[PDB]
């Protein structure tokens, strides 16, 4: 079982740049965070295959918000996108997506489908936030 | 008191006797908290000394 | 024999006993892959021999600390292989403030 | 002037004469044992009437003992310099933290 | 002066900030300065010195055993905040 | 030199005494300790090479067998774990993001790089609840494709901790008599 | 060559203490990238001392 996907080309769920912005910059002279920890989870899809599209990683209780910057390039034609956070979707800002947490363990199934021809490929997350 | 709450909590001893296990990245070795049971031991008998 | 509290099977031949739930052992497998409460860390759960000690003064210490006027189950905290009477004693002749009162002070 | 003064500088690299006469003149023993009591009893006035964090006198002391046994042990003076290490030391540990969620 | 080994990195961290903008503060890099000029001249003395000291050695006396554990036991002792019973 | 190679066949004879790796045949068949008792590995690189060659392709052979989860498929699995950890670190002692911009256009990068493993696992929803299970134990030498037991388990793909350094308490938030 | 310590420093410190007793340059080769007798006898007088051994001397 190895199929390469030949839809999503690469996935980048990294630190939302707002959290950050707020974490290194002060605001009205406000004291620096205790700690700075960020992380971009690449996911080359050339090199992951289907029917193995599951994957889980923990975040900190800072780290409450995050960006999957997708980058789907291998349709070339117009498909469709779209994600469901703890099975309701939100929407688009390549594509720039922004994404808010919660306090257990929550899942967010990413999926593109191709209207032109129907091929489907989906994506799912497990994101651990620690109280 | 002091100088003993201070310590980290995840204190481990190496010991040079763990190489006649072959302990393994992904294993856990023998003897991990030696220092961490002595510490926690002087701790809680200076707690119960009344 | 002591079971393991997250997935229900006996423990093998250690036990790790964590130090904030101190009624709570988790085996061994269950604490390399982590399978434990996201409430606690891996830095509170101590490596004992499930079949004196460091090991046993310690779970003296933590069976006075659970229970003060009840010395039948300090036994059966340190498993209990013994008389009662012996960590009594064990515990009324430890010397653990003499070494800090050497720090201050005819009939022929 | 600097730059190479200072990265080999440690807050121990004072000798003043003492050292020198003693390690000249021979016998160092006498030197070691009598800064070790030096240190006990600038210890025992310590305790009492209680102060912590060790005065720099104590610590220069403590340097001095420790640079003239390195020194000693250094230039082959003891036969066979007694081993008695724990064979082991503190070490830090990872946090294989927790991967179910809590429920409240 | 510093009293430690990492006093030091950080007074010369400052010294490597500060000189970046001269004309700011001149009595911090003056200072700084005396202070680097005071430091060079302990660690040349103590250079210069560890020469004398293995030179000036002396071969007629061997430290005993059964002498130096009782210093080398008595070192770690005092240097651990812990008393030492008289002897 | 040479008194490298004396002392891994004095570590491999001694953590093989429940493997049972150096007494396997393989091509006329000859086994490991055949291999030093009459010098063909060499201080050069090439023989240290050819050793490390020698243990993954009787690892290799050893783990098509046993099939899944027997001890034997275990033992011969953390062996091969120690041996290469080993033989590498003695070989060397001897011989663009929205938010990447911003860092980088703030801060200097003081970069490393290693690459472990992937391991999985499984998981489903029964009926109202997601839950996973234990680490698989399949090796990372075996090339035998998944079975899935039940035709409805999903393989996750748990990722390693990133973090090598992390906060821990102060050994009074554990104790604090009670 | 460095001045601070590190934990596979201080480990490969003990194993040359344990094998060689007194041979400082043996020591310093096992944990080569440090000073053979400035460096590598500083750290072994600051080492402990078994509590055994500090109870057995003190106590005669
Ligand atoms: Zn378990």
């Amino acid at each position: 079982e190895y199929k390469p996907y030949k839809l999503i080309q690469q996935i980048y769920i990294f630190s939302s740049k707002n959290l950050y912005s707020q974490a290194t910059k002060p605001l009205l002279g406000s004291r620096p965070s205790c700690n700075q920890n960020w992380v971009e989870y690449i996911f080359n899809g050339n090199e992951l295959s289907q029917n193995e599209n599951a994957f889980s990683f923990m975040l900190q209780p800072m780290q409450t918000f995050l960006t999957l910057q997708s980058h789907l390039t291998s349709s070339l034609k117009d498909t469709e996108t779209l994600l469901t956070i703890n099975k309701e979707p939100v929407k688009s800002r390549t594509e720039i997506f922004d994404i808010r947490l919660s306090e257990g363990l929550n899942h967010l199934m990413f999926r593109c489908e191709d209207k032109i021809s129907h091929e489907t490929e989906f994506m799912n997350f497990w994101i651990n936030v620690l109280p | 008191i002091n100088e003993l709450e201070r310590l980290p909590a995840n204190l481990g001893t190496y010991s040079l006797d763990d190489c006649l296990e072959f302990i393994t990245k992904d294993d856990l070795s023998s003897r991990m908290d030696t220092f961490k049971i002595k510490a926690l031991v002087e701790l809680k008998s200076l707690k119960l000394l009344t | 024999v002591y079971i393991c509290h997250t997935c229900g099977n006996e423990s093998i031949n250690v036990r790790y006993h964590n130090l904030r739930a101190r009624d709570t052992n988790l085996c061994s497998r269950c604490f390399q892959e982590g399978h434990f409460g996201a409430n606690f860390q891996s830095s509170d759960f101590i490596r004992l021999e499930n079949n004196w000690s460091d090991q046993e003064m310690l779970l003296l210490l933590e069976g006075i600390e659970m229970y003060e006027d009840q010395w039948e189950k300090i036994a059966d905290h340190v498993g209990g292989h013994k008389r009662v009477e012996d960590c009594i004693e064990k515990f009324l002749s430890l010397p653990i403030e003499d070494n800090y009162i050497r720090e201050v002070v005819g009939s022929k | 002037i600097k730059l190479q003064n200072l990265y080999n500088w440690t807050p121990s690299n004072y000798i003043g004469d003492d050292e020198i006469e003693n390690f000249r003149n021979g016998t160092p023993d006498k030197l070691v044992s009598d800064s070790l009591l030096k240190l006990k009893r600038l210890r025992k006035e310590r305790i009492l009437n209680k102060v912590l964090k060790p005065t720099t006198e104590e610590r220069e002391l403590y340097f001095k003992v420790k640079r003239i046994l390195k020194e000693v042990i250094l230039a082959k003076k003891v036969s066979k310099v007694p081993i008695n290490n724990v064979r082991a030391f503190p070490v830090l540990q990872t946090n294989y933290n927790g991967s179910i969620p809590v429920v409240r | 002066k510093p009293r430690s080994s990492a006093q030091l990195e950080q007074l010369l961290y400052r010294y490597r900030a500060i000189q970046n903008h001269p004309k700011e503060n001149k009595l911090e890099i003056k200072a700084i300065e005396d202070t680097f000029r005071n430091i060079s001249r302990d660690q040349d003395i103590y250079e210069t010195k560890l020469d004398t000291l293995r030179k000036s050695i002396d071969k007629g006396f061997q430290y005993d055993e059964d002498l130096l554990n009782k210093h080398l036991v008595a070192l770690q002792l005092l240097e651990k905040d812990t008393d030492v019973p008289d002897y | 030199l040479v008194d490298f190679l004396v002392n891994v066949q004095s570590i491999l004879n001694a953590a093989s005494v429940k493997c049972h790796v150096v007494d396997e045949s393989f091509p006329v068949l000859t086994t490991i300790n055949k291999r030093f008792e009459n010098g063909e590995y060499e201080p050069i690189q090439g023989g240290f090479y050819k050793l490390y060659h020698d243990i993954k392709l009787v690892c290799t052979i050893l783990i098509h067998f046993y099939p899944q989860g027997t001890r034997n498929y275990q033992l011969v699995d953390k062996f091969y774990k120690f041996s290469s950890e080993l033989l590498l670190r003695e070989c060397c002692r001897i011989g663009a993001t929205e938010l990447d911009k911003i860092i980088s256009y703030d801060f200097i990068k003081i970069s490393m790089n290693y690459t472990v493993p992937i391991s999985q696992t499984y998981q489903i929803r029964t009926k109202d609840m997601d839950l996973f299970s234990s680490i698989i134990s399949k090796s990372n030498l075996d090339k035998r494709p998944h079975e899935l037991p039940n035709t409805n388990f999903k393989i996750n793909n748990v990722l390693p901790q990133t973090d090598i350094e992390n906060e821990a308490p102060r050994l009074g938030f554990v104790g604090a008599n009670t | 060559v460095k001045k601070n310590w590190s934990d596979q420093e201080m480990l490969l410190l003990l194993e040359g203490i344990e094998m060689y007793e007194d041979q400082w340059e043996k020591i310093a080769d096992h944990v080569g990238g440090h000073k053979r007798v400035e460096d590598c006898i500083e750290k072994f007088l600051s080492l402990p001392i078994e509590d055994n051994y500090i109870r057995e001397v003190v106590g005669s």
